[PDB]
RNA sequence: GUUUGACCUCAAAUCAGGUAGGAGUACCCGCUGAAAAGCGGAGGAAAAGAAACCAACCGGGAUUGCCUUAGUAACGGCGAGUGAAGCGGCAAAAGCUCAAAUUUGAAAUCUGGUACCUUCGGUGCCCGAGUUGUAAUUUGGAGAGGG
């Protein structure tokens, strides 16, 4: 398939053709709004490996942010704007000195293709409301820093959690 | 000395509307009688009668609307179930029982068996 | 309006700036009569529509329903091939006898390797003008690619001379100017 | 500050769970068939222990597939590795004894 | 043992299978 | 600056494909999934849920009058 | 007067020249509430009013949101 | 051909169907933050969760929580004091899905409308969506083609 070509070509960003397309598209998107709807993913392979499918119930927004993180704030903007949609994920496409550009995949839990088709029906659950608001996305888990490793220690929110471990005292019926 | 519900179920709608007109005239008379009267028990009966007439009329109208909308795969929202927030939403049974074809083949191939240990 | 303003300001900012030579291979494309005969070729090899498919299915199914199991014989379907991953998939065997490539795709990067890929695989590619004209011959809105592998014996001699025609008209004419940086002249 | 006043209560509730789950799982045990596995960490390396799951290769040596063995209630770990002989053999004997004592309904 | 024997007969009971 | 593109890698032509993927069976025989859809329609016609098209034209010829 | 009858809460705390209710926060869609004023939140929660819909909820939850009747 | 049409984009709909808001907020999750307050977002739990793990052993084996590790390691005008984690015992135990090579001998996929029917749906027909990829199969523990 052709996706391996797109990925390997995508890894060479400062190559002449990609910076050409980047330099055209940053001006072209600069013409448009801060937030708008893209007809199709400009980086389809990246959208696939983030989970995009080309059917009804998949909405692609393109979002502009000024230079929390920038990516998570970009997700929060389209989460606030299209509340009926659930945010699947997001990825970088383009940037300027003034703005970075992100391309965000959102999924509607109202469309019957999404309400059926059991690979994706889990996102219809109301526990998946506003994953970007709770940092439950990929960039949210990265900025929370949730993995396995000794490199991963008590960091910020978990720090208050282990402050909570220092703040509360546990007593049994029979004192130990 | 009052109306019955089941007696009003048999009647045509014009009979019910004329009965309503009769009860409203009777109410208008009983107000003129009651502005002289300290306590008139009949007006308390006839307002319940007006209420039952309105009940039967509205019920017949709603069931007629339901019968004309019976076949369609839709309904006016007021005629639908009320239940609550989000029991409207997020799943049907069919939309929850729905499973992929691969896990379907897996459960056909290896279902959870019934066994008894120490035998 | 805004969108008219942008779609007119587009293709100005492109040509004003230096395009890389892996682009502007596009619009160095096939001329009038050769694209015309290419379309006359591929309309001989239209794929089956969903209606025609379902119709033949109902015919043979009513045959088996009577039963009246007539025979078990059909040579093969021959048609154009149009799925992009399927088009790339027909290369690297190789199976693509001819490939048409649309010049206009908005994610151009979907397409840019295909001339070099058919160049190294030796596949007779040709850059066609307009993916809508590809979609018309393949019952889609757009197609952006058009591969063709299997040809009847009635058409095989026309195929080879069309290949030689394209390799004369495309590979000889535009090969050196393909290497050159296009555009760059202001508007 | 927190006091476990419910220590008496939760146990009762837990046994209610151990009742209620058992009601649904009426012939079968509540727990799966776990491996007998020797511990790490030289303080504990003489100690043997209950392990998570056996392996693919061991269940194949028992004479069945792990996909089927999960339906029989045998806990299976892919990411474990069998490196000791006697551990492997004792757990194979354990699997065989478990196979001897089950009766499976069609 | 008794109900063990009964379930052992039931699991030992061949189901009416179809070719 | 700018300079024309070097075609060092294109000019060597591969006489063989990349992958030694074995050819599947279904590329040579009539298509199976077609036939499964055929038998689906056969089961629907045996249940009469689908009318044969000759019978449909017979229906339309009478219904026009 | 400094304040006016609020259209939302009816408290006589709709300030005039600020065009706002100091009590409830009309016309802002979110209601004003302060956690330091926990006693103030106590005076205005659910349960103070009629709960015209909210009374009969859990009873329907006890009945499983049944429909119709059984004539017998 | 000054015509006609494919697209593509962008508008408009008292067009059809849906959905967002607010309240509460004990528990949860994010953001901000002093000498907590605040903000945002959920649920009956939430979060986390199936190793780019821990170890150095006769190795262990998703996550979660309890007891112990332990007031130890470590940190700290090494002052005030701050303050873990591996292992072990227990509770509970459950694992799975994508994205990469073609179905090319037939997009096999789905929304919607309509007609019926046994209606949390089914069947038929028709618009559409979709090859700039929807289905089946395959997630390394491999797997696929065949025989
Ligand atoms: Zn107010």
């Amino acid at each position: 398939g052709a996706y391996k070509y797109l990925e390997e070509l995508q890894r060479k960003k400062q190559s002449d053709v990609l910076r050409f397309l980047q330099r055209v598209r940053v001006w072209e998107y600069r013409q448009k709004n801060v937030i708008h709807r893209a007809a199709r993913p400009t980086r389809p392979d990246k959208a696939r490996r983030l989970g995009y499918k080309a059917k009804q119930g998949f909405v692609i927004y393109r979002v502009r942010v000024r230079r929390r993180s920038l990516r998570a704030t970009a997700e929060e903007r389209v989460g606030r704007r299209a509340a009926n949609l659930r945010v699947l994920n997001s990825y970088w496409v383009n940037q300027d000195s003034t703005y970075k550009y992100f391309e965000v995949i959102l999924v509607d839990p109202q469309h019957k293709a999404i309400r059926r088709d059991a690979r994706y029906n889990w996102i219809c659950d109301p526990v998946h409301k506003h994953r970007e608001a709770r940092g439950l996305t990929a960039t949210g888990k990265k900025s929370r820093g949730i993995n396995k490793g000794h490199k991963f220690n008590n960091t910020k929110a978990g720090r208050r959690k282990t402050w909570k471990r220092q703040n509360t005292l546990s007593l049994w019926r029979y004192r130990k | 000395a009052g109306v019955k519900a089941y007696e009003l179920r048999t009647k045509s709608k014009e009979q019910l509307a004329s009965q309503l007109v009769d009860l409203k005239k009777e109410l208008a008379e009983l107000k003129v009688q009651k502005l002289s009267r300290p306590s008139l028990p009949k007006i308390k009966t006839v307002r319940k009668s007006i209420a039952c007439v309105l009940t039967v009329i509205n019920e017949q109208q709603r069931e007629a609307v339901r019968q004309l909308y019976k076949g369609k795969k839709y309904q006016p929202k007021d005629l639908r179930a009320k239940k609550t927030r989000a029991l409207r939403r997020a799943l049907t049974k069919f939309e929850a029982s729905q499973v992929t074809e691969k896990q379907r083949k897996k459960q056909i191939a290896f279902p959870q068996r019934k066994y008894a240990i120490k035998a | 309006p805004e969108y008219v303003r942008v779609q007119r300001q587009k293709k100005i900012l492109s040509i004003r700036l230096k395009v890389p030579p892996t682009i502007a291979q596009f619009q160095y494309t096939l001329d009038r009569n050769t694209a015309a005969e290419t379309f006359k070729l591929f309309n001989k090899y239209r794929p089956e529509t969903a209606a025609e498919k379902k119709e033949r299915l109902t015919k043979e199914a009513a045959a088996v329903a009577e039963g009246k199991s007539k025979q078990d014989a059909s040579p093969k379907p021959y048609a154009v091939k149009y799925g992009l991953n399927h088009v790339v998939a027909l290369i690297e065997n190789k199976k693509a006898k001819l490939v048409l490539i649309a010049n206009d795709v908005d994610p151009i990067e979907l397409v840019v390797f295909l001339p070099a890929l058919c160049k190294k695989m030796g596949v007779p590619y040709a850059i066609v003008k307009g993916k809508a004209r590809l979609g018309t011959l393949v019952n889609q809105k757009t197609s952006a690619v058009a591969a063709l592998t299997e040809v009847r014996a009635e058409d095989e001699a026309a195929l080879a001379k069309l290949v030689s025609t394209i390799d004369a008209n495309f590979a000889d004419k535009y090969d050196e100017v393909k290497k050159h940086w296009g555009g760059g002249i202001l508007g | 500050v927190k006091v476990h006043f419910d220590q008496a209560g939760k146990k009762v509730s837990r046994r209610n769970a151990r009742a209620t789950r058992a009601a649904k799982i009426a012939p079968r045990p509540l727990d799966l068939l776990r491996p007998v596995v020797r511990a790490p960490t030289v303080k504990y390396n003489r100690k043997v222990r209950a392990g998570r799951g056996f392996t693919l290769a061991e269940v194949k040596a028992a004479g069945l597939t792990a996909a089927y063995a999960r339906t029989i209630g045998i806990a299976v770990d892919h990411r474990r590795q069998n490196r000791n002989q006697e551990i492997f053999d004792a757990n194979v004997q354990r699997l065989k004894e478990y196979q001897s004592k089950i009766i499976v309904f069609p | 043992t008794e109900v063990v024997k009964k379930l052992e007969e039931l699991a030992s009971r061949p189901v009416i299978r179809k070719e | 600056p700018y300079e024309p593109l070097i075609d060092w890698f294109t000019r060597h032509e591969e006489v063989m494909p990349l992958t030694a993927v074995p050819e599947p069976k279904r590329r040579f025989v009539p298509s199976k999934n077609e036939a499964k859809r055929v038998m689906k329609i056969v089961r629907a016609i045996r249940e009469g849920r689908i009318i044969p098209p000759k019978k449909l034209k017979e229906m339309k010829x009478x219904x026009x009058x | 007067k400094s304040h006016t009858l609020c259209n939302r809460c009816g408290r006589r705390s709709f300030h005039v020249q600020k065009k706002t209710c100091s009590s409830c926060g009309y016309p802002a869609a979110k209601t004003r509430s302060y956690n330091w004023g926990a006693k103030a939140k106590r005076r205005h929660t659910t349960g103070t009013g009629r709960m015209r819909y909210l009374k009969h909820v859990s009873r329907r939850f006890k009945n499983g949101f049944q429909t119709g009747s059984a004539s017998k």
